[PDB]
């Protein structure tokens, strides 16, 4: 009575989204239609996991919260650290005795500095665009994966004047099979004629970049 | 007390009746020559006429002061006039002439002149050299001229086939003509489309040329452009749908008609007609060639002698294309419901590549480019947005991943605003000489507004505080919330409603004084600041 | 072939650098470059899982191109 | 030289009209792109 | 209340009667039960001010001493538009308290 | 109280003035018909809507009324109802004692299609067109002379075919004032095409035949 | 990018019109709804020209409009139904030249 | 089980009150009929959507409103059972 | 009204005494006590008051801690939040559970109290809340959701939607929690976010799970949809996706597809 995954995948306009269990849906056509619509964010992945959300062994070793920089500029952390480091040395006698004879003007930061922290030095944090749902491993798997033809400064280790050393051999051994469309200079890319870079120069000359309606 | 100066500025100053102490002087700059003031009488009231390079009449309407310039040539001198032929008029001498003038309509912002058309105008373009207009008109349910004539002849045959005197009646039936603008237009049915191209002089209003199309061919787009390969020769491209049904939608096809503009823009000469497989809803000139969006396909067309010629068509736009804008080698495509798409055209690969888009569904009706990175748009639902492109984005994309079933780079929405009525036209322009630019929009209902950017924070804080006071002090008259009204579909962003703010002057004087206390200003100063921004952008 | 074994390295080399090293050839989907805990230093041999076969076949050739700190690097299938 | 820049721009324009430079000094019509039947070779 | 899941609002079509609050409930919001920022006046349906009940507390039912408001947040979310906010059942907590004190006292 | 099925779908209702003045019922306007109904013993009364004689329209299209207005004098009352094509008819009810017996229906004039009409007491008619300019007419004559045929629900009519009338220029109304409306601005372009320094606005608006290109300038005419 | 909105030309299309004795006197006015705007128009009997007396912007969608008289009443009230989820009853004040809200009764959600 | 049945009674209570809320077993047909009918009501309500539709089809607004009211009965075809 | 009749040391020790008034059974005593803390902080300054109140969060019993939390917000509001913010945010690093729940709780009250004025500190406390929403303790997540609800409604109309959308990315995976307190705090946060970032975003989140195969994901998703539908039924007309026609039923809304 129900579709297998192959018929469903051909019946979608877009077959990359279909999963094992979508055929078990009561209306699978509409489900895979909705999964392939623009700007919708997928169901959180742990719906099928037996372990509870965020209850995982890696989460045991999470470090303490760190303040932002504009707050550490106030010096609140050093003051309050010193304060609570004295207050573990006091006995119950001494604590209950300074509760009848208090000590004024102890931990005071001037108001202008605190105002400046909030009304001058505030910086917007790193934010995430819509659809970027958090999942449990996320902050460790945030390294990602940098493409051939784009190099890092450090990869300094080569120390070669600017083409790649390996290419002097890629033309020898051939274009790698894994990449069908890759283009590198000297093999199938201009160091024919080389007018590709001139196009970008001419266009970059053409543009005005003056944002409309900004503050003066 | 009204004063005029060599500079050209008019000073209207309070004068205390019992004491004689001038108070506040709100200067205005009008014209370029010395201004001369003459007292006249309008509506049984004592208005003032100040004449500079252009005349300017200051009067009070609905117990509210106005200053609007006469749309008429400069005058040396003037004075009041009353007689049987004209009860309230102006006698004015320009050099070597004398004339009598009557201002029939007062209190208005625009005067208009109207030039009749036959069907509903969809678009027009301006020929740059001639300054003419090329207008396409289209109607559903309609007969063209020729189909109407054949239909009428068939009916006159039918009057004879019914029954010897009858042909006399049918003669009168062929003869009499009811004027269609006052008796209606005959309605034809579903799928019946009358359409017309018209070339028109904007000053005089006469039809320079007229092209009538076939009975189910409906014009939807127009362009005037010079194809760079063929040389300096203007061509007009008109996109036409063939046999279009609306509910449910179906179309038999499309054509693009090419005309040349001869005789300095007087005439269209038919060149060829090239068939496309879906309705060409947007045509845009693009670096010596043209971009045509046929349905969901974006294609570049080069002029060939037998037809237009196709190069590098794109096929990844989600739905129907409804409008195309260009700057440089960037193309901004307005999907019918998928909002804006940014596409880059790279020459030496000959391909069109989607590099960015938007994160919201938007039913776009129009668009206009504010700068190289910003697009303003409007919906059918009645709201304007301003979408910017984030500073890191590069259009160097070479053709899998994508974010959220779309492009890998997303554009940021930086303004939302619900106008209230469907906007069909945005244009960035300057309205007055020596003004600043603004974004002008015209709604379907007949309204015209502007969206003007603040130049300082101090202005922006003042106007935001005036708005927040008035939302509570002077709430909308039908029980609606203002912040909720302007956030009808998307939350309001970065706009101060000035229609609400200029209702300051309609509040009660205790309320005006109470509000103006917290702005630390007197109610004349608040009215002056509300009136300064309107003055230096607009009318 | 999806994975390769890589010998003969210097501990200043890093897994993130290694990923950028072999993605110069083709992207390393899964990187493994042991960190030894006891003395806190690397022996210098690597295992690489790719998208499919494509990354693996190139792998051996990618070894010749590689040269870390004036020294070569072993790459073979696994 | 400016003339060399202009020649390169002309080469770009030939790259846009659908011409492929696979011929070393010659050009080949691409099948994908619609061309008029009359023209046999790209203009210089 | 928001603290008692078994309590139930009247939710009939509200009328011109103004709802009131007893000394214990003075200054709080009828829906979300907050103490701050009062935005709009509460209207109760006809049946709920019938007869002797005219002027009792909306939230608990005691002698009312001041007018009840919705807070700003319930106004913005339009929680003020759902109906008569009179609580129509005592619930388990009120009943249990009575029997407990009566057992003791 | 009362619930009665209709024969075809109406689209709006007209309050018949009642109490001391006229009978109390409702006029139901439906496609190709106008029907008087009341609760009680009164039988329903139906009058077909007159069509234009020798009309160029598609024959399948029906005809409805788009707006109405009531003129109540102390003497008598009539309704002015406009059809889709712009034809305004007078509607008058004939009462035989307590109930009404027929509806009488007379071609009054042709005016642009309206969203609302308002018979002011001082013999004016205010037509607010649904698009384009609005008009204020003065009522010269009510339609009671000039030998013009008057259709009726009592006039016995054969199965398929209907009444016909012949439209004409204005007879009952004189145009007194016209109010400019830009609705609907379909397209706009702000440009300087007339070489005076300020730009003008070139706008395209209006529906069908009444559409126009307007040039708007800033200032008094 | 902070923008300020201004209206140069108000809407001119007409959705509703009701006629009544709104001013409270012999003269008859019309109250037109221009969708988002409520206007009061008084047409001159001898001259024949229509004059706009009042124009107020209501910030809502006016969806229905009626005129209302109490029994033995001279002045008429304007009853506006809108998308606000409430029903408003308005009275024109000629000495002040402004509409005056007399009643506002809330029954539902907005939109 | 009982929690399933209490969810079920609560959601049918909602659906009677606000027409057009769903539950876990809303079919496609039901959801789309609701959003068709809500669309029609919205079109009737806003004056300029209704202007736009009355211009794009060459119809008068009264005809447009009357056709939309006719479509409210079966907006998406017959029920799919 | 009369603070100059006593020395500052007297107000400090009387301030200390007020912490025993929070164990009262009658609620009116407790809310009069909390108010008095704000009045005193206007005389001896927020830091002396605030250190005392922050020390009181280590207590075990919840009635003491909830009231101390309200008093921290009271002073924070009356002596503007830049004064008491740094110390309160610093106290989140103390390795005790009740203190961390306590700071979160008083931020919740704070954003409720300051209202529109809270657009000035949303960027400050966004990283604190995203640290709390990633936390293993469920309570840490329910109090952070309460903070999001109240902060969301304050900045409505002010263009702070990027922070709020960022926080939605953290709030949203908690929809599959089953505990009722946490489950109603999450729903309150989403209802606050609907009025601040709009119905369109909230529908874009629900869309994929309304017809999901499991009833578990489905009914939770359907009861978010109903909340969006009730609150904003009219705005959703523009935001529904396009469903294609099947064999016998038509599903395209053809009117919107009209082109002028
Ligand atoms: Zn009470
Ligand atoms: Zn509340
Ligand atoms: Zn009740």
């Amino acid at each position: 009575n129900r579709f297998t995954v192959a018929e469903l995948k051909q019946l979608v306009a877009r077959p990359d989204v279909v999963e094992m269990h979508d055929v078990t849906a009561q209306d699978p056509k509409l489900l895979v239609h909705l999964k392939a619509t623009r700007n919708s964010v997928p169901v959180p992945r742990h719906w099928c996991f037996k372990r509870k959300y965020l209850q995982g062994k890696r989460g045991i070793e999470k470090p303490p919260f760190e303040l932002p920089d504009f707050i550490k500029r106030t010096g609140i952390q050093e003051m309050r650290e010193a304060l609570q480091e004295k207050e573990e040395q006091k006995t119950m006698k001494s604590k209950m005795r300074e509760k009848v004879r208090p000590k004024m003007g102890k931990i005071d930061i001037d108001y202008q500095k605190l105002h400046d922290a909030f009304f001058k030095w505030q910086t917007k944090p790193k934010l995430t665009i819509h659809g970027d749902l958090y999942y449990e491993g996320k902050e460790f798997e945030t390294r990602l994966k940098k493409k051939p033809g784009d190099l890092s400064d450090e990869l300094i280790s080569l120390g070669m004047p600017v083409p790649p050393p390996w290419l002097i051999a890629m033309q020898r051994y051939g274009p790698p099979p894994s990449y069908p469309n890759l283009k590198i200079p000297g093999l199938n890319s201009p160091i024919g004629t080389n007018a590709a870079e001139f196009q970008t120069k001419t266009e970059e000359e053409e543009i005005d970049r003056t944002p409309w309606g900004e503050l003066e | 007390l009204n004063i005029g100066l060599q500079n050209g500025v008019l000073l209207r100053t309070v004068l205390d009746p019992v004491t004689g102490d001038l108070s506040d002087t709100r200067t205005r700059y009008l014209g370029s020559r010395p201004v001369k003031l003459f007292r006249v009488r309008m509506q049984g009231q004592e208005a003032v006429l100040a004449m500079s390079s252009r005349s300017w009449l200051s009067y009070s309407y609905q117990s509210r002061f106005h200053l609007t310039p006469l749309s008429y040539e400069t005058l040396e001198f003037a004075s009041g006039f009353a007689s049987e032929q004209c009860p309230e008029g102006i006698v004015a001498i320009s050099t070597n002439t004398l004339r009598i003038l009557a201002l029939e309509k007062l209190g208005a912002v625009f005067n208009q002149v109207a030039f009749p058309l036959q069907y509903t105008p969809r678009k027009f373009v301006i020929h740059p050299e001639s300054n003419n207009l090329i207008i396409i008109e289209t109607d559903h349910n309609a007969y063209t001229e020729a189909t109407k004539a054949q239909r009428k002849q068939q009916m006159a045959e039918e009057m004879v086939e019914a029954a010897e005197l009858a042909a006399e009646m049918a003669a009168a039936f062929l003869n009499e003509n009811l004027p269609e603008s006052i008796f209606g237009a005959p309605k034809a049915g579903n799928g019946q489309w009358a359409s017309v191209i018209r070339v028109m002089n904007p000053i005089q209003g006469n039809t320079l040329d007229l092209v009538q199309l076939e009975q189910n061919e409906a014009a939807f787009s127009v362009a005037v452009c010079r194809f760079s390969n063929t040389g300096e020769d203007w061509y007009v491209l008109v996109g036409v749908a063939k046999d279009l049904i609306l509910n449910p939608r179906s179309v038999a096809g499309g054509f693009v008609y090419t005309y040349k503009l001869v005789n300095n823009g007087e005439k269209l000469e038919f060149l060829h007609k090239t068939p496309v497989e879906e309705v060409p809803a947007a045509i845009a000139p693009f670096q010596g060639r043209v971009l045509i969006g046929v349905g969901k396909l974006l294609r570049v067309y080069d002029l060939g002698k037998k037809k237009l010629l196709r190069k590098c068509e794109n096929k990844h736009i989600a739905n129907y294309i409804s409008g195309i804008q260009t700057i440089g080698h960037r193309v901004i495509v307005s999907d019918v419901q998928e909002s804006f798409i940014w596409v880059r055209y790279k020459r030496n690969e000959n391909q069109l590549i989607i590099f960015a888009d938007d994160t919201y569904p938007r039913w776009v009706t129009t668009a206009s480019l504010l700068d190289y990175d910003t697009v303003a748009g409007a919906d059918k639902f009645g709201n304007i947005c301003v979408v910017r492109l984030p500073p890191n984005t590069n259009d160097e994309v070479d053709e899998d991943r994508g974010l959220l079933n779309g492009a890998s780079q997303k554009a940021e929405v930086i303004m939302n605003y619900h106008v209230g009525e469907t906007v069909l036209s945005l244009q960035k322009t300057t309205l007055i000489p020596g003004g600043s630019e603004s974004l002008v929009y015209t709604t379907l209902s007949g309204g015209i507004g502007i969206l003007v950017p603040f130049t300082s924070h101090e202005d922006h804080d003042f106007f935001q505080h005036v708005e927040m006071h008035l939302r509570s002090e002077h709430p909308p008259l039908c029980g609606r919330d203002h912040l909720s009204f302007r956030s009808y579909y998307f939350p309001v962003k970065n706009v101060i409603d000035g229609d609400l703010c200029e209702q300051f002057n309609s509040m009660e004087p205790n309320k005006q004084k109470n509000v103006s206390e917290e702005l630390d200003r007197t109610p004349p100063e608040v009215s002056k600041k509300l009136e300064d921004i309107r003055t230096r952008y607009a009318f | 072939d999806a994975t390769v074994y890589v010998g003969g390295l210097d501990e200043k080399v890093s897994e993130p650098l290694l990923w950028e090293l072999f993605l110069q050839a083709g992207p390393v989907v899964n990187t493994h470059m042991p960190k030894d805990r006891v003395t806190g230093q690397h022996q210098g041999y690597g295992f690489v899982e790719f998208l499919s076969e494509e990354d693996a076949d190139y792998a051996i050739k990618i070894m010749n191109m590689i040269k870390l700190y004036g020294k070569p690097i072993r790459v073979n299938k696994a | 030289s400016p003339t060399r820049r202009r020649a390169l721009d002309h080469y770009l324009t030939l790259r846009s009209s659908g011409w492929i430079p696979d011929g070393r000094g010659r050009w080949v019509k691409d099948e994908n792109v619609e061309f008029d039947s009359d023209e046999e070779e790209p203009p210089d | 209340a928001k603290h008692h899941p078994d309590l139930i609002f009247c939710r009939k079509q509200a009328g011109v009667a103004i709802g009131r609050l007893c000394e214990k409930c003075d200054g709080k919001c009828v829906i979300c039960d907050s103490y701050v920022r009062p935005c709009t006046l509460v209207r109760i349906c006809d049946e709920c001010n019938y007869g002797s009940y005219q002027g009792r507390c909306v939230i608990c039912g005691g002698p009312g001493v001041s007018d009840a408001y919705y807070c700003k947040e319930c106004t913005i979310q339009e929680k003020d538009r759902d109906g008569c906010p009179k609580i129509v059942n005592l619930g388990s907590s009120k009943t249990d308290l009575f029997y407990e004190r009566k057992k003791y006292g | 109280k009362y619930s009665e099925p209709l024969e075809e779908h109406g689209n709006f209702l007209i309050t018949v003035p009642g109490g001391s003045d006229g009978p109390s019922g409702v006029l139901i306007c439906s496609e190709n018909y106008i029907t008087y109904k009341n609760f009680g013993d009164q039988p329903d009364i139906r009058c077909p809507i007159p069509r234009r004689r020798n009309d160029l329209d598609d024959p399948e299209r029906g005809m409805i009324f788009v707006c109405s207005a009531t003129h109540k004098t102390k003497s008598m009352f009539f309704f002015l109802a406009q059809t889709e094509q712009g034809d305004i008819f007078k509607i008058t009810l004939e009462t035989d004692e307590d109930m009404v017996t027929e509806i009488r229906l007379k071609y009054f004039d042709t005016v642009p299609v309206a969203a609302a009409m308002c018979v002011l007491k001082t013999g004016f008619l205010f037509v607010a067109s649904e698009f384009g300019n609005h008009y204020l007419y003065q009522i010269a004559h009510l339609g009671d002379d000039d030998e013009e045929p008057e259709f009726s629900s009592a006039m016995p009519l054969e199965e398929g075919d209907t009444f016909f009338f012949q439209p004409r220029p204005l007879k009952n109304l004189v145009l007194v004032d016209e109010l400019d409306s830009l609705s609907p601005i379909l397209f706009c372009q702000i440009a300087d095409l007339a070489n005076e320094d300020t730009p003008q606005l070139y706008v395209a608006c209006g529906r069908g035949p009444r559409s126009s290109l307007r040039v708007l300038r800033h200032g008094l005419e | 990018m902070f923008l300020y909105n201004l209206t140069l030309q108000r809407a001119t299309g007409i959705s509703f019109a009701i006629h009544g004795n709104f001013s409270g006197t012999k003269q008859q006015e019309i109250v037109v709804s221009r969708g988002k705007i409520l206007e009061l128009l008084r047409p001159d009997p001898n001259t024949g020209k229509v004059h706009t007396l009042l124009t107020v912007e209501v910030f809502g969608v006016i969806r229905s409009l009626m005129a209302f008289r109490l029994t033995g009443g001279t002045k008429d009230y304007i009853v506006v139904g809108s998308d606000s989820g409430r029903i408003v009853i308005l009275e024109y004040q000629p000495s002040k030249n402004m509409f005056e809200k007399i009643h506002q009764e809330t029954f539902g959600k907005s939109g | 089980m009982t929690d399933r049945y209490t969810i079920h009674s609560q959601l049918e209570h909602l659906q009677s009150k606000y027409i057009g809320t769903g539950h876990a077993d809303t079919t496609k047909w039901e959801w789309l009929v609701n959003q068709h009918r809500d669309s029609y009501c919205s079109y009737m309500g806003h004056f300029d959507l209704l202007n736009y539709f009355a211009i794009a089809e060459n119809e008068s607004k009264a005809r447009v409103r009357f056709n939309l009211m006719e479509k409210m009965l079966q907006p998406c075809g017959p029920p799919a059972d | 009204r009369g603070a100059e009749y006593v020395s500052a040391r007297e107000w400090m020790r009387i301030c200390f005494e007020l912490l025993e008034l929070l164990k009262a059974h009658k609620k009116a005593i407790r809310r009069a006590t909390v108010n008095t803390f704000g009045y005193i902080a206007k005389a001896i300054g927020p830091h002396d008051v605030l250190a005392t109140l922050l020390n009181n969060l280590k207590v075990q019993e919840r009635q003491n801690r909830v009231c101390t939390t309200v008093a921290i917000a009271i002073v924070a509001e009356t002596c503007s939040p830049f004064t008491v913010l740094p110390a309160l945010m610093n106290e989140y690093r103390v390795p005790e559970l009740n203190v961390q729940n306590g700071v979160l709780k008083s931020l919740s009250f704070l954003f409720e109290y300051i209202g529109e004025m809270g657009k000035d500190y949303i960027y400050a406390v966004t990283p604190l809340l995203e640290d709390a929403l990633m936390d293993r303790d469920l309570v840490h997540r329910q109090t952070a959701s309460a903070v999001v609800q109240h902060m969301s409604l304050g900045v409505y109309g002010f263009g702070c939607e990027d922070s709020l959308n960022h926080l939605l990315n953290y709030v949203w995976p908690n929809v599959f929690e089953t505990s009722p307190h946490v489950i109603q705090a999450v729903m309150g946060a989403l209802e606050g976010l609907r009025v601040a970032i709009g119905p369109c975003r909230m529908l874009q989140y629900c869309l994929q799970g309304l017809f999901h195969p499991a009833r578990k994901v489905r009914d939770v998703y359907w009861k978010i949809y109903n909340s969006i539908y009730i609150g904003s039924q009219d705005a959703l007309i523009a935001h529904y996706p396009r469903i294609y026609n099947d064999d016998k039923n038509t599903y395209i809304r053809y009117e919107l597809d009209y082109i002028l």
